[PDB]
RNA sequence: UAUAUACAUAAAGACCAGGC
């Protein structure tokens, strides 16, 4: 459902709503949101 | 156990005392950071003389 | 900060070398807040045993 | 952070002269002789390489979000 | 001189300030003991001037420019300015966009300004080395004409070059940080993160 | 053109306008000022160390050495600077001949240019701008909100 | 947030005429041209070509304001010479100058390379 | 008071000419008949300013003397300062 | 719109304006308008109140418009006058030297909005036609407006003797029949003062014709200044090598006359002035000497400035700076005072740890003998900081009393 | 009442530089030439950037900034390309734009420099300039970081955004030893002499020339590497004559329409 | 005695000498919020139906 | 075919920092 990145071991784990936040293979409680898929288009200006 | 005392950063009782440059980066701390402030509820507080 | 008395605000000869003459806030706080000079070292204290 | 392409005033390219400029300093050139070998005549360009501060080497010490 | 040769090589001598203080060369003197002292600005005043102001000097100061704080130590040539003008820079030196800490990519702080292209100055006080202002400079050098040109720079305004501003000059980043906290308050009342 | 820049000497001021590199007065060598400040700033304010920094730093762009501004020297005079500046082919007081940017013609009076160190300030125009028409209203007074 | 687009300086949108000619009632034989989306590059060439024409008593331009891009050129000529004729001969004389300069710069290049 | 014995300046004080050109322009701005020939005027303040120089405005000004009495001056009887 | 800046001290700080819509983010206003609001452009802000009805909008228009408020009831002077570069440029534009060719007249005339369509005949017809700044500025002056003022440098010996109306230095200003015949303009003519060339306009012509008067001076003399330009540079803060000797020999002479007054008081030979303590008569005699020192070296520095000096250009026309700022740059900064008295004793009987107890000499008590250009010595830097703190404090304290 | 006939003398010609001397011309015509050397000489430079994955320490539009400023070899096909606004096709075609690609990942423990040499173009003609002397540095990568993006380069000129200036500093000087008195020296003896000065070391200034008017306009035109400096000039003249031939047209349509 | 008001705006000031005395630059986004109620007549109804 | 989704909620106070 939702892929998050551990702030310690940097292993993407799939964890879903109404779950405590702990990354497997560390135990570290700080997860990050990865990055969006949709198109970003910048001016070189 | 009577309580818990907030600890100034980079004092002799911080975990960052005596660490070198390489170790301060693995812990994601700035080596240029002077220290001497507190972390209370995440904010960084400075006792003013 | 409210008081209009100008004696506590004025720069005093005893501030040579232990307090920065130029650095100070402005507004109502003029001269009541003072930075420290570079070399100046506040003394931590001891026992007179 | 990292050396600018395109010196601000005139618009000459100092982007590519940084890694060549660190080489000359380690060869015991003086910044006057270094900047003349790189061929930067005007002092608008000579202040890009001379006054530059390279933080991209500090910022690469911290580890990325992803392994 | 033998003290200065040992400090010059201070690296890997394990010989430093404390070994300088322990030799009786330097001394800490607080204020109300400065009433009983005679200071010499520089070793120059110690040499015979043929007209003796004082022959008794009991302490010499290390350098006169250490009387200035951290924010007033960044000003070049501060003795050449009218005195309120070193006080105003003390106020505007704390507001300057620059790289504030080097770990800022990790930190989450509300209101973090940062600037793409900082530069260490070309005319620099010799005490900026101990403020670590070459590592975290806030500012950029700029070529500055002083002229009345089109009239738009009158009063305190500044005209700028727009071709410079297109190349990254003073072009900065403003980070803003939000936080929201799920909680359980009432007995049945829960808050949840969900797309409404 | 709303933002706020200040030097190290206490000269603070907004941006008046932005001319493209075309429209800026250029030297004989094609150097155009990134920033032009009004000369009237100087006389009543009396920041002269702003005039020597533009001077000291034009020798330190040429020589390749980073100049020494430390406050008390007696080893650095305006006169010992200028003699170093005359050796790189500039007028020793730092004045330099400019051409008008729009019309091409020289500018009669010689203009004083040099590299100088400016700071951009936390204060920008986008965060100070505000406009109000029939919006939210306070609860107790039924008057417009604050802030 | 109010910064105008970069292209807004040289591009015309719908309905803007490039040139607008309005007679001037203060003076006989005086005309006032209005050029949209131009600047001192173009305005200064023409003014300085009009003052060579001995039948032109007055010529001058101004940018009314720098943030809006248009030029305003007043021209006053002598009687029986129309200020629209003065401004056309100016433009054809530059074209006959710049076409002579581009040909003389190409000859000096070939001479310069291997010669 | 009587039309005789009126004691007040004959000139129109800059406060009266500010509220006359305002009140007149508010009438014109709502379908009100225009006393003067209007030529290329879609703006009420310019029309009301034009009626004033021609002294066509239909308003009488009631000036209260400080003792409680009053005087009635029509906008034609007064003398326009500017 | 009505347009405001806090605090509103008098009524010229709320004046109705006429909107013109321009890009970017900042309100923009003419520079003459920065005199009433007392606002310089560094981070300032100003409120905007858009009146919502034709009935209240016709009050602003006929009461509070900026062209109506030109003349203040307070001092019965104009509020708004020529300010900053233009008042420096006017003077440089109006000297006898200024001769504008045929190409540079065509541009200036293009910025006159009131110009009646006729190019005036050059002052010098042959060998080459050359207009004068006084000849073009006389097209700016509206109507037929007439004035006699005098320039700031006008010597007092001039009006008395021969050459009253020829005026060798071109100081005396005459305007006859809306035409500038002679003299240089400055703060005393275009500026704000009773009887200035601007104040006669609003009185004789009217508030409408005097609105086009400001906008012509600013546009035709700002677009002229692109030809001359203006600057301050280090060459303009510096004197001759001969003047630097006259500035020292006055100081050594002063600091030597203070040592005699000090030596006379040690032996008691100093007799008190009636009504004055011997400390009061000593603190006066030392101030009488040191003031003459810095008053002499100041006037010795103001003689040395060349006609091309830019400081002298900003001072003479009153645009900015005063004659006392030139003295401190070139010559001497002079005595530094705290609470109206010479620097006190913060330690016991001495001013700083460096000085010897009971030193009343000029150096110990705060006289700074260095100029901002040569740079202040360490202690003179500290005393100069003590005299400036008294300026910052007053400005913070007085405003809250003057507002209550 | 007619145009003057100027002449050109090319003194130095190199790959970075052109010095020419234009004579018998107005000050206003000679200026407007160098004033076109900056703005209106078209060039190719990256504009539309699309960032697929950026793990670098530099945020997205900071890299999209540095890419724009990279010069691209404009030597020829700038004539062929059409402005993207005038181009009829939807989005980008081969006619209005060039496609670039950068796929870079740091596998090694060593710090990898992404250099402009890593921009890969669909067409052999336009490449980064250094590829035609170290390479421009876009960003540095620690192991594990990846930067891949796609960027379409367009045609434009220096009025839009300063990244289309074909030139480095364009020098301009006229009347080097001061006869005309357009600039008035307070002390004439303190000023260094121009490279172009005709005067001996003895005398400071040329004597005043009352009749003269500025001629002999000395240029130095130094390219950025996009366009060879010889063809920065040919494109400025041909590009000023095209703006004056746009006036004579749209003026003629108005005089004929008004009358 | 005084109170917060509607139809007001606040921003930085910068010089434009090209203006008259009584004009002021008002940016487009500060001039887009602030509105002026205008009474429709037969005169301006052509212009206002477009607005 | 007709008809419909119309706006409200983020409290207030305290101290602190800065701006003109
Ligand atoms: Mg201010
Ligand atoms: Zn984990
Ligand atoms: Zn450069």
């Amino acid at each position: 459902p939702m892929i998050y990145i551990c702030g310690e071991c940097h292993t993407e784990n799939e964890i879903k709503s109404r779950d405590p936040i702990r990354c497997r293979e560390c135990g570290y409680r700080i997860m990050y949101k990865k990055r969006t898929k949709r198109l970003v288009v910048f001016d070189a200006r | 156990f009577i309580g818990k005392i907030p600890i100034m950063l980079r004092s002799t009782y911080c975990l960052l005392n005596g660490l070198t440059d390489r170790d301060l980066c693995e812990l994601n701390e700035c080596p240029l950071d002077p220290g001497g402030y507190f972390i209370i509820n995440g904010s960084e507080k400075v006792l003013i003389a | 900060r409210d008081g209009k008395l100008a004696k506590p605000r004025q720069l005093h000869n005893t501030l040579w070398g232990m307090v920065c003459p130029a650095e100070t806030p402005e507004g109502h706080a003029v001269g009541l807040v003072k930075n420290l000079a570079l070399m100046a070292y506040i003394s931590v204290g001891s026992q007179p045993s | 952070m990292i050396i600018p392409v395109r010196c601000f005033t005139c618009g000459k390219i100092v982007g590519n002269k940084w890694e060549a400029y660190l080489g000359l300093l380690q060869a015991e050139y003086t910044e006057g002789d270094a900047l003349d070998a790189l061929g930067l005549k005007r002092y608008c360009c000579r202040r890009m390489l001379l006054a530059h501060v390279d933080l991209i080497e500090k910022l690469l010490n911290y580890a990325p979000l992803e392994k | 001189k033998r003290h200065i040769d040992q400090l010059k090589e201070r690296e890997y001598n394990n010989y430093s300030w404390q070994d300088l203080v322990a030799s009786g060369v330097v001394e800490y003197i607080d204020t109300l003991e400065e009433e009983t002292v005679m200071l010499a600005m520089t070793p120059d005043d110690l040499q015979e001037k043929e007209v003796a102001y004082c022959s008794t000097y009991t302490h010499c100061e290390i350098h006169p420019s250490m009387i200035l704080g951290v924010c007033a130590s960044i000003i070049p040539f501060p003795d050449h300015n009218q005195s309120p003008r070193n006080t105003y820079q003390s106020a505007m030196g704390k507001q300057a966009m620059g790289v504030y800490i080097t770990n800022f990519h990790v930190r989450m702080d509300t209101l973090a300004h940062v600037l793409y292209y900082p530069q260490k100055p070309l005319v620099t006080t010799r005490s900026m080395e101990y403020l670590r202002f070459r590592e975290l400079p806030a500012g950029i050098n700029s070529i500055v004409a002083i002229a009345s040109y089109t009239g738009y720079n009158q009063e305190d305004s500044v005209i700028m070059n727009r071709s410079a501003v297109d190349r990254g000059f003073f072009r900065s980043v403003f980070y803003r940080s939000y936080k929201e906290q799920e909680s359980k308050k009432g007995f049945d009342q829960e808050e949840v993160f969900e797309k409404p | 053109i709303g933002d706020k820049f200040a030097s190290r000497h206490g000269q603070k001021g907004t941006c008046g306008i932005q001319y493209r590199q075309e429209d800026m007065p250029f030297t004989c060598e094609g150097i155009t000022p990134d920033i032009i400040i009004n000369p009237h700033a100087i006389p009543s304010r009396m920041t002269i160390g702003h005039l020597i920094e533009c001077l000291q730093g034009k020798v330190s762009a040429n020589k390749g050495e980073i100049g020494d501004a430390t406050p008390f020297n007696d080893a650095v005079n305006v006169q010992k600077i200028s003699n170093l500046l005359s050796d790189y082919g500039y007028h020793l007081r730092g004045n330099e001949v400019l051409y008008n940017g729009f019309t091409g013609r020289k500018i009669t009076s010689q203009i004083f240019i040099g590299p100088t160190y400016y700071q951009r300030l936390k204060h920008m125009v986008d965060d100070k701008i505000h406009s109000r028409a029939r919006g939210p209203i306070q609860i107790l007074n039924r008057q417009p909100m604050e802030g | 947030m109010n910064a105008p687009p970069a292209f807004e300086s040289f591009l015309l949108f719908e309905g803007e005429k490039k040139i607008t000619i309005n007679k001037d009632t203060k003076v006989p034989n005086a005309c006032l041209f209005t050029i949209n989306k131009e600047d001192h590059t173009l305005g200064n060439i023409i003014k300085s070509q009009l003052l060579k024409d001995p039948q032109v008593l007055f010529a001058g331009y101004k940018v009314p304001h720098p943030l809006e891009h248009k030029i305003i050129i007043r021209v006053q000529t002598t009687p029986d010479y129309s200020p629209q004729e003065a401004f056309t001969n100016a433009i054809t004389d530059l074209i006959s100058e710049l076409s002579l300069l581009e040909e003389r710069f190409r000859v000096a290049i070939k001479d310069k390379q291997e010669g | 008071q009587a039309n005789q014995k009126r004691i007040t300046t004959p000139y129109m004080t800059k406060y009266e000419r500010a509220r006359v050109l305002g009140t007149r322009a508010l009438q014109i701005a709502m379908c009100a008949p225009v006393m003067v020939e209007l030529e290329g005027e879609t703006d009420p303040l310019l029309i009301a300013m034009k009626e004033l120089k021609a002294r066509k405005i239909p308003i009488i000004i009631r000036r209260y003397l400080p003792d409680g009495s009053y005087e009635d001056w029509g906008v034609d009887e007064l003398i326009i300062t500017d | 719109v009505i347009f405001n800046r806090q605090p509103t001290l008098h009524k010229m700080s709320m004046m109705g304006h006429r909107v013109r819509i321009l890009p970017w983010s900042t309100f923009r206003l003419n520079l003459s308008v920065t005199t009433p609001y007392n606002a310089d452009f560094d981070g300032d802000e100003m409120n905007l109140h858009l009146p919502q009805s034709l009935e209240t909008r016709a009050e602003i228009q006929e009461l509070a418009m900026v062209p109506r408020m030109i003349v203040t009831p307070q001092s019965n002077r104009p509020v708004m006058g020529i300010v900053q570069d233009t008042l420096t440029a006017v003077r440089k534009f109006t000297k006898r030297d200024v001769f504008l060719e045929r190409g540079e007249v065509m541009n200036l005339l293009m910025f006159l909005s009131t110009w009646d369509g006729k190019v005036p005949q050059p002052a010098i017809l042959k060998p080459r036609p050359l207009w004068t700044g006084k000849q073009i500025f006389s097209l700016i002056i509206p109507g037929h407006i007439n004035c006699i003022r005098t320039h700031s440098t006008h010597p007092d010996d001039e009006d008395s003797g021969p050459y009253k109306h020829i005026s060798p230095g071109d100081t005396k200003v005459v305007v006859e029949n809306g035409e500038l015949i002679m003299g240089i303009l400055c703060k005393k003519s275009l500026g704000t003062s009773a009887g200035s060339l601007v104040h006669i306009s609003y009185l004789e012509m009217g508030h409408d014709i005097t609105r086009l008067f400001y906008s012509n001076i600013q546009t035709v003399i700002n677009n002229w200044l692109l030809i001359e330009g203006h600057t301050i540079g280090i060459g303009d803060s510096i004197a001759d090598s001969k003047t630097y000797q006259d500035i020292q020999n006055t100081i050594k002479k002063a600091k030597q006359d203070v040592i005699e007054v000090i030596e006379k008081a040690h032996n008691n030979e100093l007799e008190p002035t009636p009504g004055n303590t011997l400390r009061q008569t000593f603190e006066n005699q030392v101030n009488r000497i040191l003031n003459d020192a810095r008053d002499k070296t100041g006037s010795s520095a103001q003689k040395s400035l060349s006609e091309y000096n830019n400081f002298k250009s900003m001072v003479v026309s009153g645009a900015k700076g005063s004659k006392i700022n030139i003295s401190q740059v070139i010559a001497v900064v002079g005595q530094q005072n705290v609470e109206g008295k010479r620097i006190p004793f913060g330690f016991k009987h001495r001013t700083l740890p460096h000085f010897i107890k009971d030193d009343y000499g000029p150096e110990s008590r705060g006289f700074v003998e260095n100029s901002y250009l040569a740079g202040l010595t360490p202690t003179e830097f500290f005393f100069h900081a003590m005299g400036g703190r008294e300026g910052l404090i007053d400005t913070a304290v007085k405003t809250a009393e003057t507002g209550y | 009442p007619y145009a003057n006939q100027p002449t050109v003398r090319i003194t130095e010609l190199t790959d970075e530089n052109v010095k020419f001397i234009i004579e018998n011309t107005d000050l206003a015509v000679a200026n407007s030439i160098r004033r076109v050397f900056i703005a209106e000489v078209p060039i190719i430079a990256i504009d539309w950037v699309q960032i697929d994955a950026n793990s670098s320490v530099l945020h997205d539009e900071f890299i999209a900034h540095r890419l724009g400023l990279i010069p691209l070899t404009s030597d020829d096909i700038v004539d062929k390309l059409q402005y993207s606004r005038d181009c009829t096709c939807e989005e980008f075609c081969p006619e209005c734009s060039v496609e670039f690609t950068l796929d870079v990942r740091c596998n090694e423990d060593q710090t990898r420099h992404v250099t402009s040499r890593d921009l890969i173009s669909n067409s052999p003609r336009v490449i980064p300039v250094t590829s035609r002397q170290d390479d421009i540095l876009i960003v540095k990568l620690r192991k594990g970081q990846e930067l891949r993006l796609r960027a379409y380069a367009k045609k434009g000129f220096g009025k839009e955004h300063a990244k289309w200036n074909p030139t480095a500093g364009v020098a301009f000087e006229y009347d080097p030893d001061n006869a005309l008195r357009h600039t008035v020296y307070p002390k004439p003896e303190e000023w260094p002499k121009s490279e172009y000065s005709e005067l001996d070391e003895d005398e400071s200034q040329a004597p005043y020339d009352p009749n003269g008017k500025p001629e002999r306009f000395y240029y130095n035109v130094e390219s950025c590497g996009s366009l060879r400096p010889e063809t920065i000039v040919l494109s400025a003249l041909s590009g000023l004559k095209k703006k004056l031939s746009d006036l004579q047209t749209q003026l003629s349509h108005e005089i004929q329409s008004d009358v | 005695m005084g109170k917060r008001v509607d139809f007001s705006a606040r921003t930085v000031i910068t010089p434009d000498p090209n203006l008259s005395i009584d004009q002021v630059g008002v940016p487009r986004s500060i001039a887009a919020n602030m509105t002026f109620a205008e009474i429709v007549t037969p005169f301006n109804i052509d212009r206002l139906q477009e607005l």
